[PDB]
RNA sequence: UGCUGAAAGCAUCUAAGCACGAAACUUGCCCCGAGAUGAGUUCUCCCUGACUCCUUGAGAGUCCUGAAGGAACGUUGAAGA
RNA sequence: CGAUGUCGGCUCAUCACAUCCUGGGGCUGAAGUAGGUCCCAAGGGUAUGGCUGUUCGCCAUUUAAAGUGGUACGCGAGCUG
RNA sequence: GUGAAGAGGGAAACAACCCAGACCGCCAGCUAAGGUCCCAAAGUCAUGGUUAAGUGGGAAACGAUGUGGGAAGGCCCAGAC
C-alpha cells in the first residue's frame, strides 16, 4: 500500500474506511489501489 | 435502524433467556451465551424478539442492530449449525483429521497440527479438501481463517489454502 | 536445587578416542540442611544449608545456637537455595553429591579472583595510545570522558580504573563429566570462578 | 492579636479510610491531597502537619476516563546514561497498583520535608483487607 | 492480516464483542541491591541488681555488675593503594 | 577581545532516526532466485589497506553491513601538532 | 507607549507584553489585569448547547459516508433509493 497524505477512490471498487483513526481506501479490484493515511 | 426494525424468529426447541444483558441461547446444536452491549436494549415480543435503543445513549442503533444482527446468526447457528467448505490447491498439499486436531502437510519441513477450540467438527470428504461445522459463526470463521493464514493464495498457480466460494486473482508471468 | 562445594584445582581426562578434556575438580561433602523456608513464616520456599566443620570456638553462640535448632554440626558458613515447588525437604537432612548424577550441565557460582585497583586497559579492554610518536604522559590513560558544554557532565556507568575482580560471578551450562560419588566430587568440563579454595555455589543449568 | 497557629504537639491526628474502587483517580487523590495536607480542618496552619491519616484500600480497581487506561504514560529516568523508562496506565496497575494512587497524590502535595511528612500519612492499598485495624479508621467518602 | 458486525436491508477488520502479529517494549538469563528513612521477613543468641534525687520526668543520679558480642593487638592470605 | 585554544588524527564515547546489515509486514511491470519502492522497527552490529595534513574523495581487497547526522563542525587542565 | 531612569500583581521562569505609578506604618475593607479541583488565595457554582481528538496543550497546501447546527434542492401509496 500507499501512505500518501491525500488518498483518493481511484477506481469504481475502491472504498473509503477509518480504521483505528487512520482514513485508508481499500479495493478489490486492483491491490495497487489499497492505500493508507490523509 | 432498518435492520433493528425487523424481528428475529425464534423457532420451537431454542431455549431464549435474559439475564439482564447477558442472553443465553440454548439449541439443538449446542448452547451459546452472549455478553450484549449495556447501550442496546432487548426484549420477548409474542414469538419473535425485538431489540430497542436505550434512551440517553449516544449510538442506540448501530448498537442495537448489532444485535439483531449478532442473535440472527445465534439462533440460525443452534438452530442447524454452520459449515465452512476449505480446499487445498496445489501438488504435495494434504489434509487429514485426527480426533480434534487437523494434520495440515503444505510443502513445510514439518507437518502442521492445527487445533481446535471449542465445539467445532472437523471433516474431510477428500485428502485435499477440509469441510469443518459448528455452532459458532465466529470460532469458524477463525478457524477457517487460521487454517488459510497457514497458507494463502499463490496468485499464480492458485495453490495454497482457499475458501470454496471465493474467487482468486492469477497473473502472468513478467 | 544445587551444592556449596570448595574448588580443588583442576585437572584433565583423557578420553579413549583421543580429546584431553580439561576439568575442574570440586569437592562437594555432604552438604546437610539447617532451614527449611516456606510460604506460612517466610513468604517463599527454601532450603538453608551448610558444609564442612568449623572448630569448637571459632563459632559464636548464635550461629551455634542455630545449628543446635536443627541438630546438624556446625559446618563452616551458611548458603540457601530456592526450591523449584515440586521438591521438599527436613531440617538435619544430609543432602550427598549423587543429585548431580542424572543432570548434564551445571551453572557453578563462585567468587572472582582479585585483581585489585586494575586500569582502563585492564579492566575495560580499552586501547592503549601510541606508545611513541610524540606521546607524552598518556600511554594508558582513558583519554576523554566525556563530551563538552552540553552534558556538561560525565555520564553514569562511564568506564574507568577501579576495583577488577572479587565479585561473585557465574559461569553458565558447564558440562558435567564424572560424578565421583565415593570421593565426594564433581568433574566439570572447563575452569570456574576463583581460586583453588575458594567456595563454588554448584546448580543444574537454568538455560536448558 | 497574634493569630492563632497549630502546635504540633497538640495536634490530634484522625483515621480514615476511602475504598477506591470505582473511583476517578484525579477527583479521588485531589480529595486525598486535600485531607493528607490539612485543609478542611478550621486550625490549617500551612507550616505544621494538620492533616488526617487515610487508608486508601482497593487502589488497584481505581477508574480513569477517556483512552487514559491505555494511553496515560508514566515517565521516569533511571538517572543513567540514556535510561528513560516509560509504562502505560495499564502497565503500571499490571506490576504496581500502589505506585498510581502514590503518583497521583504526590504531585498534588507541596514539594519539601512537610510534603513528604504529608504524604507518609497516605496508606494506599491493592487489597480489600488492611492490617490497621488497631486505629479504628472510620469510613470516609 | 483476519473473524463476526452495525451505524448505512447490503457492504465493510470495529462502532459492542473475539483473534493473530517483530532483534523494539515487560519478563525470562547474569550482577548489585531494605540509607527501599516506605530502613521488610525468618532464624538463633544475650542482659531478669541495688539505692537515693528533685522543677514525679523517656529527669538526673549513685554500689555494684560488663553479657552476647565487637574492636584492638599478633601470625597472616590465591583479599588488598 | 582585563583570551570561549579554531582543521585533521588517536583514546574515549554518547544520543537522534531521516535504517546500511540483521527482525516483521503491503504493493509489485512479485513464476523461483534476486530485486524495486513503501511501512513499522534504534535491540545489537557496522572494514583493513594505498595516496594525500587532510575531512572528503578515488583506488585494491574484504563484509551480513562498511548508515546519515547531533554532541563548542563531541573530546588539546586526555595525547599528537 | 513602556524600559532606560519604576518597584508592585499577572503572562510558569520573562528590562520593553497586560494591569498599575512605592512618603511611612497597621495581623483592616472594595476592586484592576488575571483568576477560582490540588501544588496555591478564591465557584467539583446555575442555565442551554458543542467536543470523543487528551483536541484544549505548536503548523500549510491538500485529503476523507468524523460530527453538530441550519437554508434549500431530487421521488412515492401509479410503492423510488
Ligand atoms: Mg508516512
Ligand atoms: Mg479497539
Ligand atoms: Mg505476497
Ligand atoms: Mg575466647
Ligand atoms: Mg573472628
Ligand atoms: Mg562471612
Ligand atoms: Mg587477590
Ligand atoms: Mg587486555
Ligand atoms: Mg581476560
Ligand atoms: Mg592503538
Ligand atoms: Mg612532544
Ligand atoms: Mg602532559
Ligand atoms: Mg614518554
Ligand atoms: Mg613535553
Ligand atoms: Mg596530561
Ligand atoms: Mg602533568
Ligand atoms: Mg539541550
Ligand atoms: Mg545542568
Ligand atoms: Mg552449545
Ligand atoms: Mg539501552
Ligand atoms: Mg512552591
Ligand atoms: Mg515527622
Ligand atoms: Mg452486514
Ligand atoms: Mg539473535
Ligand atoms: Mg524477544
Ligand atoms: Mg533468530
Ligand atoms: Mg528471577
Ligand atoms: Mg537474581
Ligand atoms: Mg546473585
Ligand atoms: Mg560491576
Ligand atoms: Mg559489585
Ligand atoms: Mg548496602
Ligand atoms: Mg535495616
Ligand atoms: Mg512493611
Ligand atoms: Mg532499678
Ligand atoms: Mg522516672
Ligand atoms: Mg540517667
Ligand atoms: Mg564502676
Ligand atoms: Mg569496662
Ligand atoms: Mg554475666
Ligand atoms: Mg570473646
Ligand atoms: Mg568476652
Ligand atoms: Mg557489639
Ligand atoms: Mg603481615
Ligand atoms: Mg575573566
Ligand atoms: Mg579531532
Ligand atoms: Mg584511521
Ligand atoms: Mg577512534
Ligand atoms: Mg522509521
Ligand atoms: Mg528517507
Ligand atoms: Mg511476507
Ligand atoms: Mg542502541
Ligand atoms: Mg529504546
Ligand atoms: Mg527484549
Ligand atoms: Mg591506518
Ligand atoms: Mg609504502
Ligand atoms: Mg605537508
Ligand atoms: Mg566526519
Ligand atoms: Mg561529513
Ligand atoms: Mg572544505
Ligand atoms: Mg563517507
Ligand atoms: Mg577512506
Ligand atoms: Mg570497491
Ligand atoms: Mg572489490
Ligand atoms: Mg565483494
Ligand atoms: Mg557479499
Ligand atoms: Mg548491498
Ligand atoms: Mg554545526
Ligand atoms: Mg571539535
Ligand atoms: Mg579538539
Ligand atoms: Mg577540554
Ligand atoms: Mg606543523
Ligand atoms: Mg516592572
Ligand atoms: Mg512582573
Ligand atoms: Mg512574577
Ligand atoms: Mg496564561
Ligand atoms: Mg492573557
Ligand atoms: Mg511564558
Ligand atoms: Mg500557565
Ligand atoms: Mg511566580
Ligand atoms: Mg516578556
Ligand atoms: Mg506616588
Ligand atoms: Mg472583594
Ligand atoms: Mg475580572
Ligand atoms: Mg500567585
Ligand atoms: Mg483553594
Ligand atoms: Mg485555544
Ligand atoms: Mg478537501
Ligand atoms: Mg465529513
Amino acid at each position: 500500500m500507499k501512505v500518501r497524505a491525500s488518498v483518493k477512490k481511484l477506481c469504481r471498487n475502491c472504498k473509503i474506511v477509518k480504521r483505528d483513526g487512520v482514513i485508508r481506501v481499500i479495493c478489490s479490484a486492483e491491490p495497487k489501489h489499497k492505500q493508507r493515511q490523509g | 435502524s432498518r435492520v433493528a426494525k425487523a424481528p428475529v424468529v425464534v423457532p420451537a426447541g431454542v431455549d431464549v433467556k435474559i439475564n439482564g444483558q447477558v442472553i443465553t441461547i440454548k439449541g439443538k446444536n449446542g448452547e451459546l451465551t452472549r455478553t450484549l452491549n449495556d447501550a442496546v436494549e432487548v426484549k420477548h415480543a409474542d414469538n419473535t424478539l425485538t431489540f430497542g435503543p436505550r434512551d440517553g445513549y449516544a449510538d442506540g442503533w448501530a448498537q442495537a442492530g448489532t444485535a439483531r444482527a449478532l442473535l440472527n446468526s445465534m439462533v440460525i447457528g443452534v438452530t442447524e449449525g454452520f459449515t465452512k467448505k476449505l480446499q487445498l490447491v496445489g501438488v504435495g498439499y494434504r489434509a487429514a483429521v485426527k480426533g480434534n486436531v487437523i494434520n495440515l502437510s503444505l510443502g513445510f519441513s514439518h507437518p502442521v497440527d492445527h487445533q481446535l477450540p471449542a465445539g467445532i467438527t472437523a471433516e474431510c470428504p477428500t485428502q485435499t479438501e477440509i469441510v469443518l461445522k459448528g455452532a459458532d459463526k465466529q470460532v469458524i470463521g477463525q478457524v477457517a481463517a487460521d487454517l488459510r493464514a497457514y497458507r494463502r493464495p499463490e496468485p499464480y498457480k492458485g495453490k495454497g489454502v482457499r475458501y470454496a466460494d471465493e474467487v482468486v486473482r492469477t497473473k502472468e508471468a513478467k | 536445587i544445587g551444592l556449596v562445594g570448595k574448588k580443588v584445582g583442576m585437572t584433565r581426562i583423557f578420553t579413549e578416542d583421543g580429546v584431553s578434556i580439561p576439568v575442574t575438580v570440586i569437592e562437594v561433602e555432604a552438604n546437610r540442611v539447617t532451614q527449611v523456608k516456606d510460604l506460612a513464616n517466610d513468604g517463599y520456599r527454601a532450603i538453608q544449608v551448610t558444609t564442612g566443620a568449623k572448630k569448637a570456638n571459632r563459632v559464636t553462640k548464635p550461629e551455634a545456637g542455630h545449628f543446635a535448632k536443627a541438630g546438624v554440626e556446625a559446618g563452616r558458613g551458611l548458603w540457601e537455595f530456592r526450591l523449584a515447588e515440586g521438591e521438599e525437604f527436613t531440617v538435619g537432612q544430609s543432602i550427598s553429591v549423587e543429585l548431580f548424577a542424572d543432570v548434564k550441565k551445571v551453572d557453578v557460582t563462585g567468587t572472582s579472583k582479585g585483581k585489585g585497583f586494575a586500569g582502563t586497559v585492564k579492566r575495560w579492554n580499552f586501547r592503549t595510545q601510541d606508545a611513541t610518536h610524540g606521546n607524552s604522559l598518556s600511554h594508558r590513560v582513558p583519554g576523554s570522558i566525556g563530551q563538552n558544554q552540553t552534558p556538561g557532565k560525565v555520564f553514569k556507568g562511564k568506564k574507568m580504573a577501579g576495583q577488577m575482580g572479587n565479585e561473585r560471578v557465574t559461569v553458565q551450562s558447564l558440562d558435567v563429566v564424572r560424578v565421583d560419588a565415593e570421593r565426594n566430587l564433581l568433574l566439570v568440563k572447563g575452569a570456574v570462578p576463583g581460586a583453588t579454595g575458594s567456595d563454588l555455589i554448584v546448580k543444574p543449568a537454568v538455560k536448558a | 492579636m497574634k493569630t492563632f497557629t497549630a502546635k504540633p504537639e497538640t495536634v490530634k491526628r484522625d483515621w480514615y479510610v476511602v475504598d477506591a474502587t470505582g473511583k476517578t483517580l484525579g477527583r479521588l487523590a485531589t480529595e486525598l491531597a486535600r485531607r493528607l495536607r490539612g485543609k478542611h480542618k478550621a486550625e490549617y496552619t500551612p507550616h505544621v502537619d494538620t492533616g488526617d491519616y487515610i487508608i486508601v484500600l482497593n487502589a488497584d480497581k481505581v477508574a480513569v476516563t477517556g483512552n487514559k487506561r491505555t494511553d496515560k504514560v508514566y515517565y521516569h529516568h533511571t538517572g543513567h546514561i540514556g535510561g528513560i523508562k516509560q509504562a502505560t496506565f495499564e502497565e503500571m496497575i499490571a506490576r504496581r497498583p500502589e505506585r498510581v494512587i502514590e503518583i497521583a497524590v504526590k504531585g498534588m502535595l507541596p514539594k519539601g520535608p512537610l510534603g513528604r511528612a504529608m504524604f507518609r500519612k497516605l496508606k494506599v492499598y491493592a487489597g480489600n483487607e488492611h492490617n490497621h485495624a488497631a486505629q479504628q479508621p472510620q469510613v470516609l467518602d
